[PDB]
């Protein structure tokens, strides 16, 4: 759909769309940029993630509102709440499938540097996690395992190739710990991962510049916030 | 609980 | 597009969409309800207005962000900012045209009670005002006059048929005063309308119940807030 | 400045 627009123009317009809080547009511009077939830079990977994370984040929040109403309804309100929750759920699944399709065709296979490959595998884990949040049928276990497998591959690369304060490594561990707690029914694994990640980052802060320290400590605080909620 | 945000803010 | 869904189901889903903060959906459900051809109740008129006011409100905010960037750009950034502002502007105009089309086919002509007819003419003024905010070409004066004419007809009916504290009469006066200040370059008319409206409402508050008093005073405070900004 | 909101809030 964006096939006739220049890559550089799509990137520029994604940045404008973020400033205007037009995240659906942002995501469409970044989908068009990925489909040009070239690898993405660090900055461009962040534009792609910001765009889709915000779109699906809004869908998730709406699905949760509707699912809560539906559960309370289960006086007969008729089929409308279930129908509308199903409509939002199908849209959410469609966006997740789109993101997963971009990662599979062909972002992951072309990503050789640890920073890019971990970034994309963390995204893959996240979008299977979002699918798992709404899954109920025969594929629910397989969707959960697909998230797990992507996060695990990202973890294995991150532990070999990045320092324990690297912000991508930290964000990956944060999100995988959320997976363990909220999806996999493994709260002890979630707590252990968050604690070990936090403590190993703390011990490496002394190596960092002021700007790297700020980024690592920001994500450490998120780990700590979850640990406070979970313990 | 909380996952990583898209931007630092 | 909503032709196969029951009117009552569209209304129910518009209420759900508002709770889920899915205002584009809400607007589509209410467009489908209007297109059933029946008149709208008070509650349903508010659903229609809430839905489109929120959709166009977001477009207006995005257009303002983009127009500010474009004006600052006028180093050569290329055509992208203008192109993207134009894209958002065309979408905004399309939503305004849709609302105006619902009012013209056939909400206004079937509205005989003063409360419904004033409500719809106030909306008509508002959506021509939103068109005027982005207008620059040969029709800009005609778009401004179309807003003025709709607001004026609503004012004439409201002054004959409603008490000076009626919340629709008050909201109409508020919005028409914004028109005068921001669109028509008539700040003195805007101030005079807001002051007279406020003072005539104040003098009628003694007739109201607690709940009506709350509604009238809420809108009076908005009039006062504008007067404080403008004087 | 401010126009009428869609809801009382
Ligand atoms: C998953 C993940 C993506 C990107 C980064 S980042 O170091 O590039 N960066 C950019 C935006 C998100 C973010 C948030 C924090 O603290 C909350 C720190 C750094 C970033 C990191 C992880
Ligand atoms: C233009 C207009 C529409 C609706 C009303 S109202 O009296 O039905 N009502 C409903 C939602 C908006 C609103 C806001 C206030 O105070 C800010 C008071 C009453 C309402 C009024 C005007
Ligand atoms: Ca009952
Ligand atoms: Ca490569
Ligand atoms: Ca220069
Ligand atoms: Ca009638
Ligand atoms: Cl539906
Ligand atoms: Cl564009």
């Amino acid at each position: 759909a964006m096939g006739s627009m220049e890559r550089a123009s799509l990137i520029q317009k994604a940045k404008l769309a973020e400033q205007a809080e037009r995240y659906e547009d942002m995501a469409a511009f970044m989908k068009g940029a990925v489909e040009k077939g070239e690898e993405l830079s660090c900055e461009e990977r962040n534009l792609l993630s910001v765009a889709y994370k915000n779109v699906v984040g809004g869908q998730r929040a709406a699905w949760r509102v509707l699912s809560s109403i539906e559960q309370k309804s289960n006086e007969e309100k008729g089929p409308e709440v279930r129908e509308y929750r199903e409509k939002v759920e199908t849209e959410l699944q469609g966006v997740c499938d789109t993101v997963l399709g971009l990662l599979d065709s062909h972002l992951i296979k072309e990503a050789g540097d640890a920073e890019s490959r971990v970034f994309y595998l963390k995204m893959k884990g996240d979008y299977y996690r979002y699918l798992a949040e709404v899954a109920t049928g025969d594929d629910k276990k397989r969707i959960i395992d697909s998230a797990r497998s992507a996060y695990q591959e990202a973890m294995d690369i991150s532990k070999k190739e990045m320092p324990p304060t690297n912000p991508i490594r930290l964000g990956l561990a944060l999100n995988f710990s959320v997976f363990h707690y909220e999806i996999a029914n493994s709260p002890e694994e979630a707590i252990s991962l968050a604690k070990t990640t936090f403590d190993e980052a703390m011990a490496d802060l002394h190596t960092l510049s002021e700007d790297s320290y700020k980024d690592s400590t920001l994500i450490m605080q998120l780990l700590r916030d979850n640990l406070t909620l979970w313990t | 609980a909380g996952s990583i945000p898209g931007r630092r803010s």
